C-alpha cells in the first residue's frame, strides 16, 4: 500500500548485485503488481512507472548481464507491458 | 524512517529559506529557483519529505 | 568638438531607455499591495441590502452592498464578487464555473471563407438565409411575428466539407466560434454535461456574437437498441438538456446551433420536429462547376506556373472538396522534387486525382 | 501559477515541470536510429524518407512555395 517504495526497492536490487556478482535476480508473478495497467494513467499513485524507469535504465545501458541477470515470471503473455514486448527488452522466451 | 506525510502548519518565514511543500490537498506549495541541496536540515528538518508527488527539484531527502 | 558630439547622444540614449524600464518596476511594485477579493453566486434574494449567497471558497455567508453598487442586476444565480472583510458585494461578474475559452474551444471571425465551399451553393444560399440573414437584422421579423429557427442540423460523411463549413459559417460574420467536441461531452464528474450546456447558454445570451457548432453529435445522442440504461445516463443527460433549454421561457434569438452527425435517421426524433430544430439539410457530393473555384485557392498557395490547367480535374473529379484536393498537392509537391523543377505541370493534376477517385467516389 | 497565500493575488508566476501530462508514455528526444542499420528495406525505406523526413528536414523549401506537409 505503500506508494514509492517500489522505485527505491528495485534501484537497491542492482546497487546490491554490484557487491556480490554471479547472482541471479528471479521476479514472481510480475502480473500481480502488472507491467501494464489503467492506474499509470488514470490513477495518481506511481509505482510502476518509476519502477520500470530504473529497471531497463540500470540494467541494460552500463551494467553487464554476465554476472548479473534478471528473470520475470507471467501467466497470460498478453497483459505485459507492451513496452517490453519492442525489441530490446525480452528476447528469450 | 518512513513518512508518509510531508507538510507543515503555518510556517512562514524569509523570501528565501521558506520552503514549507505540502503534500495535503489544501494549500499546495512549489519552490523554484535553481537546485538547493542540504545534507541534513532543509527547512524545519523532520517532517521535510516528498513522497509520491515529486515537487521540482529537490531530490536528496 | 566632435569628440563630446558622440558621447552627447549616447549619454541621452541610455536615460531614455533605462527611463521605461524603471517607471514599469515603480507601477508593478504599487499594484502588488492590492487586496483581493472572494467569489460567490446567488442563491435567493434575501432583502434590497442584504442577500443570501453561496460562495466558492467555502460554505454559505450573509451578504450585502457596500458603496455605489448595482442592485438591480443581481439576479440567482449571478455570481458575484464577495468581500473578504465586511463580506459586502463589490465588483459584477457574468455567471461562468469552468473556463469556456480553454476546455470549450473559441475561435473568432474564420479561416474559411464562402469561396472555399462552393459547389454545395444551392445549399449555401438556403443558410446564408436563414443564419446571416436573421443574426445581422433579427428586427425586420419582429414586424411581421414570425420567429427565426434556433439550431441547424447539417448531416453527411465525416470529414468532407465538415470542417469548412464550421469556419465558413462565423467567416461571412465575424462572431464567435464555439467548437463542442463529443469527446469532453460525456465524462465522469458532477454535473459534467449540464454545465456545459448551461454555461454555453448563458454565454451566449450574454453576448449575442456567437455561434455554436457541434460535431459528431451520434456519440451523445441515438436511440441505442431497446431505450434503456446500462452506463448510458450521460447520452440522454445532453439530450434532454438541449430540448428543454429551448422549449423553456429563455429562447435564444440570434445564436445559432449547427449540430453534425453520421445519419439522420439515427438521432433522437424528438429533436428532429418543428419548435426546436428547424433546419434539416443534407450535405451530398458537390457538382463539377463547383469544384473549380475550390481548386483555385489551395493551388494558389502551392507554386506552379501559368500553364497550368485547371479543368484537367474536373472531368476526372467527383465530389472533391477542399480536404480532398490537398491530398492532390500532397504528391505534387514531392514530384517536383525529383525532375528539379519549382513547379508542376498540367498533366500533374490529372494524375493526382485520378489516384483520389479510385479510393473516394 | 504563483498565488500569495496570504495576499491572496498574483506576484511571480511559477516553473512548469510536472503539469498532470498523464505518465507511462515514453517521451525519447531526438533518438539514435538509422535507415541503413538493416538492410533490404531500400523499397520501404524510400516511401517513409520523403513522407516523413522529406518534408521535415527542410522546412524553408516547402514553406516558400506554399506546400502544405502530410501530417501522418
Amino acid at each position: 500500500k505503500y506508494v514509492g517504495e517500489g522505485a527505491r526497492m528495485v534501484r537497491e536490487l542492482f546497487e546490491m548485485a554490484r557487491t556480490k556478482k554471479a547472482c541471479i535476480i528471479f521476479f514472481d508473478e510480475i502480473d500481480a503488481v502488472g507491467g501494464a495497467r489503467f492506474d499509470d494513467g488514470a490513477g495518481g499513485d506511481n509505482e510502476v512507472q518509476r519502477t520500470m524507469l530504473e529497471l531497463i535504465t540500470q540494467l541494460d545501458g552500463f551494467d553487464p548481464r554476465g554476472n548479473i541477470k534478471v528473470m520475470f515470471a507471467t501467466n497470460r503473455p498478453n497483459t505485459l507491458d507492451p513496452a517490453l514486448l519492442r525489441p530490446g527488452r525480452i528476447d528469450r522466451k | 524512517h518512513p513518512l508518509q506525510v510531508a507538510r507543515c502548519t503555518k510556517i512562514i518565514k524569509g523570501e528565501d529559506a521558506k520552503y514549507v511543500i505540502n503534500l495535503k490537498q489544501i494549500a499546495k506549495f512549489v519552490v523554484g529557483l535553481g537546485e538547493r541541496v542540504s545534507p541534513t536540515d532543509i527547512e524545519e528538518g523532520m517532517r521535510v519529505g516528498v513522497d509520491r508527488s515529486k515537487y521540482n527539484i529537490e531530490l536528496p531527502l | 568638438h566632435r569628440r563630446y558630439d558622440d558621447q552627447l547622444k549616447q549619454r541621452r540614449q541610455n536615460i531614455r531607455d533605462l527611463e521605461k524600464l524603471y517607471d514599469k518596476t515603480e507601477n508593478d511594485i504599487k499594484a502588488l499591495q492590492s487586496i483581493g477579493q472572494l467569489i460567490g453566486e446567488v442563491m435567493k434574494e434575501l432583502s434590497e441590502e442584504k442577500y443570501i449567497v453561496k460562495a466558492s471558497s467555502g460554505p454559505r455567508y450573509i451578504v450585502g452592498v457596500r458603496n455605489s453598487v448595482d442592485r438591480s442586476k443581481l439576479k440567482k444565480g449571478v455570481r458575484v464578487t464577495l468581500d473578504i472583510t465586511t463580506l459586502t458585494i463589490m465588483r459584477i461578474l457574468p455567471r461562468e464555473t469552468d473556463p469556456l475559452v480553454y476546455n470549450m474551444t473559441s475561435f473568432e471571425q474564420g479561416e474559411i471563407t464562402f469561396d472555399g465551399i462552393g459547389g454545395l451553393t444551392e445549399q449555401i444560399r438556403e443558410l446564408r438565409e436563414v443564419i446571416e440573414l436573421p443574426l445581422k437584422n433579427p428586427e425586420i421579423f419582429q414586424r411581421v411575428g414570425i420567429k427565426p429557427p434556433k439550431g441547424v442540423l447539417l448531416y453527411g460523411p465525416p470529414g468532407t466539407g465538415k470542417t469548412l463549413l464550421a469556419k465558413a459559417v462565423a467567416a461571412t460574420i465575424g462572431a464567435n466560434f464555439i467548437f463542442s467536441p463529443a469527446s469532453g461531452i460525456v465524462d465522469k464528474y458532477i454535473g459534467e454535461s449540464a454545465r456545459i450546456i448551461r454555461e454555453m447558454f448563458a454565454y451566449a445570451k450574454e453576448h449575442e456574437p456567437c455561434i455554436i457548432f457541434m460535431d459528431e453529435v451520434d456519440a451523445i445522442g441515438g436511440r441505442r437498441f431497446s431505450e434503456g440504461t446500462s452506463a448510458d445516463r450521460e447520452i440522454q443527460r445532453t439530450l434532454m438538456e438541449l430540448l428543454t433549454q429551448m422549449d423553456g421561457f429563455d429562447n435564444l434569438g440570434q445564436t445559432k446551433i449547427i449540430m453534425a452527425t453520421n445519419r439522420p435517421d439515427t438521432l433522437d426524433p424528438a429533436l428532429l420536429r418543428p419548435g426546436r430544430l428547424d433546419r434539416k439539410v443534407e450535405i451530398p457530393l458537390p457538382n463539377e462547376a463547383g469544384r473549380l473555384e475550390i481548386f483555385k485557392i489551395h493551388t494558389a498557395k502551392v507554386k506552379k506556373t501559368g500553364e497550368f490547367d485547371f479543368e484537367a480535374a474536373v472531368k476526372m473529379s467527383d465530389g472533391f472538396n477542399g480536404a480532398d484536393i490537398r491530398n492532390c498537392a500532397t504528391e505534387a509537391g514531392f514530384f517536383a522534387i525529383r525532375d528539379d523543377r519549382d513547379h508542376i505541370n498540367p498533366d500533374d493534376l490529372m494524375k493526382a486525382v485520378r489516384k483520389v477517385a479510385e479510393v473516394k467516389k | 501559477v504563483g498565488v500569495n497565500k496570504d495576499s491572496y493575488l498574483i506576484l511571480d508566476t511559477l516553473p512548469s515541470e510536472f503539469d498532470s501530462r498523464v505518465k507511462a508514455m515514453e517521451v525519447d528526444e531526438k533518438p539514435t536510429e538509422t535507415y541503413s542499420d538493416v538492410g533490404g528495406l531500400d523499397k520501404q525505406i524510400e516511401e517513409l524518407v520523403e513522407a516523413i523526413v522529406l518534408p521535415m528536414k527542410r522546412a524553408d523549401k516547402f514553406k516558400d512555395m506554399g506546400i502544405r506537409a502530410p501530417k501522418g
